[PDB]
DNA sequence: TCAGGATGTATATATCTGACACGTGCCTGGAGACTAGGGAGTAATCCCCTTGGCGGTTAAAACGCGGGGGACAGCGCGTACGTGCGTTTAAGCGGTGCTAGAGCTGTCTACGACCAATTGAGCGGCCTCGGCACCGGGATTCTCGA
DNA sequence: TCGAGAATCCCGGTGCCGAGGCCGCTCAATTGGTCGTAGACAGCTCTAGCACCGCTTAAACGCACGTACGCGCTGTCCCCCGCGTTTTAACCGCCAAGGGGATTACTCCCTAGTCTCCAGGCACGTGTCAGATATATACATCCTGA
C-alpha cells in the first residue's frame, strides 16, 4: 500500500542518517546502553527510565536523528537534557552553542536544577525589563556561554539579536505549544536559524482532531514535509463499530503503529516505581440552585439576545454569579462576606462541606480554574474561610510566581490549599507535598485537564493521592463532560494508539485491545446527592482511622446544636 | 396640453383635516413641489437599494427601509405605521 | 533646574509632529468597544467585519479633526488661543449642525 | 477593587484625555482647555449615533447580520462624508 | 366586470395609480413590485397631513381662515422634526420666525 | 428722540414680521441680466425666473446674516464686521 | 432692437436694502464695511446659480432662461427651492 | 472579420465596453447612445491622469518611488481645482495639510 | 468569484505618466473608488437631464454637459476638450 | 420708582374686488382579463471570518506638583454709527406696440435594441525580488538661560 | 549676545513582504445581422418677452449731531502645561468553536406585458366673499424729566 514507506522511508533512514543529518536496528543503527551516570551529575539518582530513553535519545543524535518525547508526567524531562547535554559533552566537549526555550511559569526552576544538578555548564537568561536584557545582552552578546536559556517570545522580540548566530542542537519544552506551522512561534523558528538538532517535550501527542500531526512530523524529521496534503481523509477515518474501526482505525491505525514506532517514547508509574498509591482517579456529581436553573429552561434571556455565546454565558453562570455587579446589586447589597456565597451553587455547598475534612486531615489541595474571574471570588470566599492560601494566575508578575513556589516547598507551610491557571499550569510547578487535587470548569481540552491532573502523584511521593471533579448535575457542564470523554474515545484510538509504542512490543497492543476495548464498550454500557458525611468520608477517607477523625467533624454540618432574585433578573435580564 | 399635479389631492386631504380651511393658491403650488420632492427623495433611495444588492425590484420592504432612513424619528415610527396599515388593508380585498 | 521649555514649545514641536504622520490617533479597543456599544441599542447580536470598525474609526477620526480646525478658526477670531466649550458648540451652530 | 473588581469604567471613557488632546493638536490647536473633553465626548457620541443607525439599517434590510465595509462606507456616503478606499 | 380603484381599495386619497406610473417611467428600478405604489402613496399621504395639520392650527392662531405660504413657513420651523427634514427648503414668500438675541433687547 | 438701539429693535421686529421681498425689483434685474451676459449672450429670462433669483438670494443672505450675527455676539461685539463674514463663509466651507 | 452693455449695476443694491436685510437676521448694529462685502458675497451667489442655469438652457436648445431652470441650479447646488414647479 | 477594440478605435485606456454595460445596466436611461461610453471613458481618463500625476511629483518630492495614500492627499488639497470638486471627500490614511495659525507662533 | 475594478486600467495610465512610479495597493483601492464615484455623479446628471427635457435617450451632448456642471473651471474646459477629440477619432474610423 | 406725552401699535367698521371653490363637457390614462417566463424564494452545503478568552510585554495613561501665561475684569478714550431732516430720484404702475421663439404637430429614418457565433482581455493563482521600514550611530541644528 | 543641550536630519547597512511580472482559464466583449421607434427636422401658431413712454411718490441720499460702543490698556488671579513617577490596559501572540456568509439547484408565481373599455380628472367657465384697504378710536410703551 504505502510499503514505500517501509522500504523507500528505510533506505531513506541511510539518507537522513548518512547523507543528510523491525525498525529497531535500521534506524537506530548505531547502537550503545550505559548504566553509569555522567560524572557532572550532582546529587542525583537514576530510575531506570531516564536510562533507556537517555541512551535512545542519544542514539538519535548518534543516528544524526530527533525525536518527540510522549512520556505521561513527572519522569523528569529536566534530568534527561541535563544527562543528554552534559553527556554529550562532556564527551565531545564542544558544550555549545545549545540553547533551551521553555514556559515562562518554570524559569528559576530550570535555573535552580542547573544550580544544583550541574554546576560545569551555565547559562543565561531573559526576564523583566528590557534594560536587565540590555545588560546581559550586550554583555554576553558577544557569545562567552555554555548555553542560551529563553522564553517563547524574547525569541521572537530578541530574534534580530540572537538571530545572527549559528545553532546545531535545539531544545523545546511543552511542544504542544507548537502545534499550527502558520503559529508565529514555528515559522519563526524556522526563519530564525537552523539548527542540525531537535526535540519535543511534553506530556501529551496532539489533539483528538489530529490535523497537525503533518505539522509535527514535519518539525520531527524530513519524512512526510514534501507530500504533507494528501493524506487528510486516509487517516481521519479514525474519526458497525466492528467494521469502521476494522478496516478505517484497525487498517490505517495499523499502518500508523508500523510507522511510529521509531519516534515517542513513553511508560507509566508503575512501569518504573509502583510507588503510585491509587488509580488516584475518581469525580463527583452536584446540583446548581434552582434559581438559574429555571433560567436554563426557559433561555428567553439567552437565546435572542448584550449576552453572545449563551454557551459561555452558561459556564459563566454554571459556576457562579457575582460575575455581574447587579448580582450583588439586588442580592447582597453591601457586597460583604455573608451567606448564599456558599448556598447559591453546589460547588460552594459541597465545597464548605469537604472543607472540615479539608483542615481536618490536614492533606494539602489543589483547585484550578479555566477562566479567570472566578478565582476572585474564590479568593473572598477564603477570606471568609480564613484558612490562608495563595494566589497563583497567569500574568500576575515575573518573579513573584518562583517566591511563592519558595514560600510552597517550605515543610512547615500553614497554608494548606492554593490556586492555579490551567493554561499557565504547563508544569508550572512541582509539588510533592500535597494529595487532593480538585479541578473546577469544563478544560474543552483534556491535554490540560490530564496536564494539571498528574500533578499531584510525583516522584518521592509519600502520601496517597485523591481527585475529585466538580460537576452539577442537570446542567450543560455534564454535557461537556460527556464530549470530553467522548474525545477519550476519540483520543483513545490516537493517543492511546500511539502511547504504548516505545520498545516496539508484541501482545501488549492486543492486551490494550482486549481490556481496553472493554472499557470503551464499559463506558458503552455506560451511555446505552452525597450530602451524608457517609458517603464523602468514604471517598475521601483513605483508612478506617481516617473515618473516624471525621467523626469530630460530624457536630455542626450534621448535628448543627430565591424567587426574588429570580424577578430581579428576570427585568433587569430583561433587556 | 395638460400639466398634471396633485392639486385636488392635497386639497381633498386638506379637508379631511381642516374642514373649514380654504388654501391659497400660492400655497398649492408649494405643497405640490413638496410632494415631488419628497417623492423623488424616497423613490430615489428605493432604489440604489435595490442596486446595492442587486435586486431587480423595487418592493414594498425598500420602501419601508428607505423611508427609515429619510425620515426623523418619529416621522418614521409613524409613517411606516400608515404604510403597514395600508398595504395590509390593500392585501385584504 | 532642569532642563524645561517656556510652554507652548512642547506644543508647537508637537502640532509639526503629527502633522507630519499619518497615524490613526485613538487606540483601538477602546474605540471599538465604544461602538458595538453604541450598535447595542439598534439592534442586538450585530457582527462587525474589522474592516467596518476601521471605516468608522477613520471618519470619525477626519470629523473631529475637521471640527477642532473650524473650532480653532473661532477661538483666534475672539483674541484667544484656547478653544473652550462655546467656541465648539458655536462652530456646530454655524455648519447646521444642530 | 481586589475583591471584587467594580472596577468597569465605561466604554465612552475609552477614548481619553490625551487622545482627545492629539486629534486637537492634529488639527492646529494650541492650547487646549480642560472643559473640552467633555464636549468632544458628545460631539462623537452623536456622530456614531448617525452613522451606525443607518449602517444597522441597510444591513437588516438585507437581511444579513455582519455589519460590513461596505455598508458603512454608504451610510457616510448618504450623510454626505464620502469615504474613499474600502471599496 | 366592475370597476373599482386601487386608492379606493387602499383607503388613501393619493391616486396610487399614478404613482405607479411614475415608478414605472422614471427609470427606478426595471421592475416596479406591486405593493410598492400602495405603500409609497401611503407615506405621501401621512407627511402631507402633518404640514397641513400644522400649517392650518398656525392660520387660526393668526385668526385667517386660508393657509398662505407664511403659515407654511411657522408650521414647518416650528416643529423641530420637520424643520430637521426640510432644513435645506427655501420656502417662497416665506419670511422668518421671529427671532431676536439675547443681548440685544435692553437692559 | 429715541436712544440709539430702539429704532433697531423697533424695526426688526417690523421686518421679522412681514414677507415682503427686500430687494427693489428692477435693480436686481438689471443686476441679473449684467451677470448673465458674460456666460451666453441674448439670453431672455421669464420674469417669474427673475422673481426665483430675487427669492432665493434673498434667503441666502438672511441666513449668512443670523450665521455672521452669531459670530459678532460670540465675540462680545454687537456689530457684525468684514471678519465675521469671511469667517462665517470660511466655517460653512464655501471658500 | 439693441442691448445696451451694462456696467456698475451691482450697485443696484443699495446701502438701505442691505440694512433692511441685516435686520430681518436679526443684525442690531451694522458696520460701515458690511456693504462692500455683501455686494461681493451676492455678487459670487449669482454667479454660480446663473451659471447651472445658463447650461441647463444651452442644453435644451433654447435661448430662453426659465424658472424650471433656475430651481434645477438651485436644487442642483443644495438649497432647495419651493413653490415655483419642478 | 477581424476584431479590434473600441478602446483602441478610440485612444483610450478605459475599457469602453465595459462603461457602456455600465450605463445600461445601471438604469439611468432606456436607452444609452453610441458615443456616450467613448466620451465618458475620455473623461475618466483625463481626471485620473491628473490625480496620478499631481500625486507622483509629490511623492517623487518626499523621494519615495511609489505613491502612497498621503500623497493623494497631498496632490488633492494642494491643487485648488480638485479640491474644489473633492471637496467632501474623506480619504482613508489620509492625514492634512500642514497648517499652522498665524497668532501661534512665537515673536 | 471575480470582483472585478479599474485597477490595471489606473497602471498603464501611471505608466504614460511617470513611467518610474510604482503604486501601493492602498493607494490603487483609493483610486478605484475614485473613479466609481466620478462616474455615479457624472451618469448622475446625464440621466436626470435626459430627464428634464423628456428625451429618454443618453447620448454625447449630455454627457458633455453634465460634465460641464460638475467640474470646476479648468477641469470643464480641458475634460470637454479630451471628450471632443476622443469622439471625432472615434468616428473618423 | 412715578409721571406727561408723543409715538407707534393694535381695535372696531364700512367697502371692493379679484382669488377661490364649484359645476359642466371631454377624453386619455387607469382598471380588468389573460399569458409567459424569469427573477426571487428556499433548500442544501461548506468554510472562513467572527467572537470570546488568556498569557505576556511595554508604551501609554493617570497622578500630581509647580509656575508661567493667559482669560477675564474694569476703565478711559474718540470715532465710527444711528437718527432725524430736507431734498432728489429712480422705482413702480399703467399703458402701448412689436415679434422671436416656445411650443406644438406631421414626416421619415438613421439608429440603437436585441439575439446568435466566436475568442482573447482580463482575472486569480503563483513566483519572486527591491523599496522601504528600521536601527543605529553620527553630525548638525533650534530653544533656551547668564 | 555666547554655550548647552535636547530635538531632528542624514548614511549606511539589513531584511522582508508587498508590488509586479507571469501563466492558464474563462466569460464578457466583439462581430454581424435585422427591425421598431425616438428623435430629427420642417412647418405652423400665438404668447409672453422686450422696449418704450408718461405719470406718481416712496425711498434713497447727503448731512449734521450726538453718543455709546470698539478698542487699547493694565492688573490679577487662576489653571493648563511641562516634567517626572507609578500603574494598567492596549497590543500581539496564542488558543478554540460555530455561525452566518457565502455559494449552488430547483421551482413557482408575480409582473411585465398586451387588449379592451370607461370614468376620474382636467380645461374652462362662473358666482361670491375673505382679506385687503380706508377712517376713526383706544392704548401700551419708551423717553425724559423728577
Ligand atoms: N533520578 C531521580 N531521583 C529523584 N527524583 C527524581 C529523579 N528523576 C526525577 N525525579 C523527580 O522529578 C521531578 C522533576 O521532574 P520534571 O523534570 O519536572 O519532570 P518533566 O520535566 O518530565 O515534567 C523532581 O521533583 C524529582 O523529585
Ligand atoms: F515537570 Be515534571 F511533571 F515534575
Ligand atoms: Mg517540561
Amino acid at each position: 500500500l504505502l510499503d514505500q514507506t517501509k522500504d523507500t522511508r528505510i533506505t531513506h533512514l541511510l539518507r537522513q542518517t548518512n547523507a543528510f543529518l523491525d525498525y529497531y536496528n535500521v534506524a537506530h543503527r548505531i547502537k550503545e546502553d550505559i548504566k553509569k551516570q555522567p560524572s557532572i551529575l550532582v546529587g542525583g539518582t537514576l530510575k531506570d527510565y531516564q536510562i533507556k530513553g537517555l541512551q535512545w535519545m542519544v542514539s538519535l543524535f548518534n543516528n544524526h536523528l530527533n525525536g518527540i518525547l510522549a512520556d505521561e508526567m513527572g519522569l523528569g524531562k529536566t534530568i534527561q537534557t541535563i544527562s543528554l547535554l552534559t553527556y554529550l559533552y562532556e564527551m565531545k566537549n564542544i558544550r555549545g552553542p545549545y540553547l533551551v526555550i521553555v514556559p515562562l511559569s518554570t524559569l528559576s526552576n530550570w535555573s535552580s536544577e542547573f544550580a544544583k544538578w550541574a554546576p560545569t555548564l551555565r547559562t543565561i537568561s531573559f526576564k523583566g525589563s528590557p534594560n536587565e536584557r540590555k545588560a546581559k545582552q550586550a554583555k554576553i552578546r558577544a557569545g562567552e556561554f555554555d548555553v542560551v536559556l529563553t522564553t517563547f517570545e524574547y525569541i521572537i522580540k530578541e530574534r534580530a539579536l540572537l538571530s545572527k548566530v549559528k545553532w546545531v542542537h535545539m531544545i523545546i519544552d511543552e511542544g504542544h505549544r507548537m502545534k499550527n506551522a502558520q503559529s508565529k512561534l514555528s515559522l519563526t523558528l524556522n526563519t530564525h536559524y537552523h539548527a542540525d538538532y531537535r526535540l519535543i517535550l511534553t506530556g501529551t501527542p496532539l489533539q483528538n482532531n489530529l490535523p497537525e500531526l503533518w505539522a509535527l512530523l514535519n518539525f520531527v524529521l524530513p519524512k512526510i514535509f514534501n507530500s504533507v496534503k494528501s493524506f487528510d481523509e486516509w487517516f481521519n477515518t479514525p474519526f458497525d463499530k466492528i467494521e469502521l474501526s476494522e478496516e478505517e482505525t484497525l487498517l490505517v491505525i495499523r499502518r500508523l503503529h508500523k510507522v511510529l514506532r521509531p519516534f515517542l517514547l513513553r511508560r507509566l508509574k508503575k512501569d518504573v516505581e509502583k510507588e503510585l498509591p491509587d488509580k488516584v482517579e475518581k469525580v463527583v456529581k452536584c446540583k446548581m440552585s434552582a434559581l438559574q436553573q429555571i433560567m436554563y429552561q426557559q433561555m428567553l434571556k439567552y437565546r435572542r439576545l448584550g449576552f453572545n455565546n449563551q454557551i459561555m454565558q452558561l459556564k459563566k453562570i454554571c459556576n457562579h454569579p457575582f460575575v455581574f455587579e447587579e448580582v450583588e446589586d439586588q442580592i447582597n447589597p453591601t457586597r460583604e462576606t455573608n451567606d448564599d456565597i456558599w448556598r447559591v451553587a453546589g460547588k460552594f455547598e459541597l465545597l464548605d462541606r469537604i472543607l472540615p475534612k479539608l483542615k481536618a486531615t490536614g492533606h494539602r489541595v489543589l483547585i484550578f480554574f479555566q477562566m479567570t474571574q472566578i478565582m476572585d471570588i474564590m479568593e473572598d470566599f477564603l477570606r471568609y474561610i480564613n484558612i490562608k492560601y495563595l494566589r497563583l494566575d497567569g500574568h500576575t508578575k515575573s518573579d513573584e510566581r518562583s517566591e511563592l513556589l519558595r514560600l510552597f516547598n517550605a515543610p512547615d507551610s500553614e497554608y494548606l490549599c492554593f490556586i492555579l491557571s490551567t493554561r499557565a499550569g504547563g508544569l508550572g510547578l512541582n509539588l510533592q507535598t500535597a494529595d487532593t487535587v480538585i479541578i473546577f470548569d469544563t478544560d474543552w481540552n483534556p491535554h490540560q485537564d490530564l496536564q494539571a491532573q498528574d500533578r499531584a502523584h510525583r516522584i518521592g511521593q509519600k502520601n496517597e493521592v485523591r481527585i475529585l471533579r466538580l460537576i452539577t448535575t442537570n446542567s450543560v457542564e455534564e454535557v461537556i463532560l460527556e464530549r470530553a470523554y467522548k474525545k477519550l474515545d476519540i483520543d483513545g484510538k490516537v493517543i492511546q494508539a500511539g502511547k504504548f509504542d516505545n520498545k516496539s512490543t508484541s501482545e501488549e497492543q492486543e492486551a490494550l485491545l482486549r481490556s481496553l476495548l472493554d472499557a470503551e464498550e464499559e463506558r458503552r454500557k455506560k451511555r446505552e446527592e452525597e450530602l451524608k458525611d457517609s458517603e464523602i468520608n468514604e471517598i475521601l477517607a483513605r483508612n478506617d482511622e481516617e473515618m473516624a477523625v471525621l467523626t469530630r467533624m460530624d457536630e455542626d454540618r450534621s448535628k448543627k446544636e430565591k424567587r426574588e432574585e429570580s424577578e430581579s433578573a428576570a427585568v433587569y435580564n430583561g433587556r | 396640453t395638460r400639466k398634471e399635479s396633485y392639486a385636488i389631492y392635497v386639497y381633498k386631504v386638506l379637508k379631511q383635516v381642516h374642514p373649514d380651511t380654504g388654501i391659497s393658491s400660492k400655497a398649492m403650488s408649494i405643497m405640490n413641489s413638496f410632494v415631488n420632492d419628497v417623492f423623488e427623495r424616497i423613490a430615489g433611495e428605493a432604489s440604489r437599494l435595490a442596486h446595492y444588492n442587486k435586486r431587480s425590484t423595487i418592493t414594498s420592504r425598500e420602501i419601508q427601509t428607505a423611508v427609515r432612513l429619510l425620515l426623523p424619528g418619529e416621522l418614521a415610527k409613524h409613517a411606516v405605521s400608515e404604510g403597514t396599515k395600508a398595504v395590509t388593508k390593500y392585501t385584504s380585498a | 533646574k532642569p532642563h524645561r521649555y517656556r510652554p507652548g514649545t512642547v506644543a508647537l514641536r508637537e502640532i509639526r509632529r503629527y502633522q507630519k504622520s499619518t497615524e490613526l490617533l485613538i487606540r483601538k479597543l477602546p474605540f471599538q468597544r465604544l461602538v458595538r456599544e453604541i450598535a447595542q441599542d439598534f439592534k442586538t447580536d450585530l457582527r462587525f467585519q474589522s474592516s467596518a470598525v476601521m471605516a468608522l474609526q477613520e471618519a470619525s477620526e477626519a470629523y473631529l479633526v475637521a471640527l477642532f480646525e473650524d473650532t480653532n478658526l473661532c477661538a483666534i477670531h475672539a483674541k484667544r488661543v484656547t478653544i473652550m466649550p462655546k467656541d465648539i458648540q458655536l462652530a456646530r451652530r454655524i455648519r447646521g449642525e444642530r | 477593587a481586589k475583591r471584587h473588581r467594580k472596577v468597569l469604567r465605561d466604554n465612552i471613557q475609552g477614548i481619553t484625555k490625551p487622545a482627545i488632546r492629539r486629534l486637537a493638536r492634529r488639527g492646529g490647536v494650541k492650547r487646549i482647555s480642560g472643559l473640552i473633553y467633555e464636549e468632544t465626548r458628545g460631539v462623537l457620541k452623536v456622530f456614531l449615533e448617525n452613522v451606525i443607525r443607518d449602517a444597522v439599517t441597510y444591513t437588516e434590510h438585507a437581511k444579513r447580520k455582519t455589519v460590513t465595509a461596505m455598508d458603512v462606507v454608504y451610510a457616510l456616503k448618504r450623510q454626505g462624508r464620502t469615504l474613499y478606499g474600502f471599496g | 366586470a366592475k370597476a373599482k380603484t386601487r386608492s379606493s381599495r387602499a383607503g388613501l386619497q393619493f391616486p396610487v395609480g399614478r404613482v405607479h406610473r411614475l415608478l414605472r417611467k422614471g427609470n427606478y428600478a426595471e421592475r416596479v413590485g406591486a405593493g410598492a405604489p400602495v405603500y409609497l402613496a401611503a407615506v405621501l399621504e401621512y407627511l402631507t397631513a402633518e404640514i397641513l395639520e400644522l400649517a392650518g392650527n398656525a392660520a387660526r392662531d393668526n385668526k385667517k381662515t386660508r393657509i398662505i405660504p407664511r403659515h407654511l413657513q411657522l408650521a414647518v420651523r416650528n416643529d423641530e422634526e420637520l424643520n430637521k427634514l426640510l432644513g435645506r427648503v427655501t420656502i417662497a414668500q416665506g419670511g422668518v420666525l421671529p427671532n431676536i438675541q439675547s443681548v440685544l433687547l435692553p437692559k
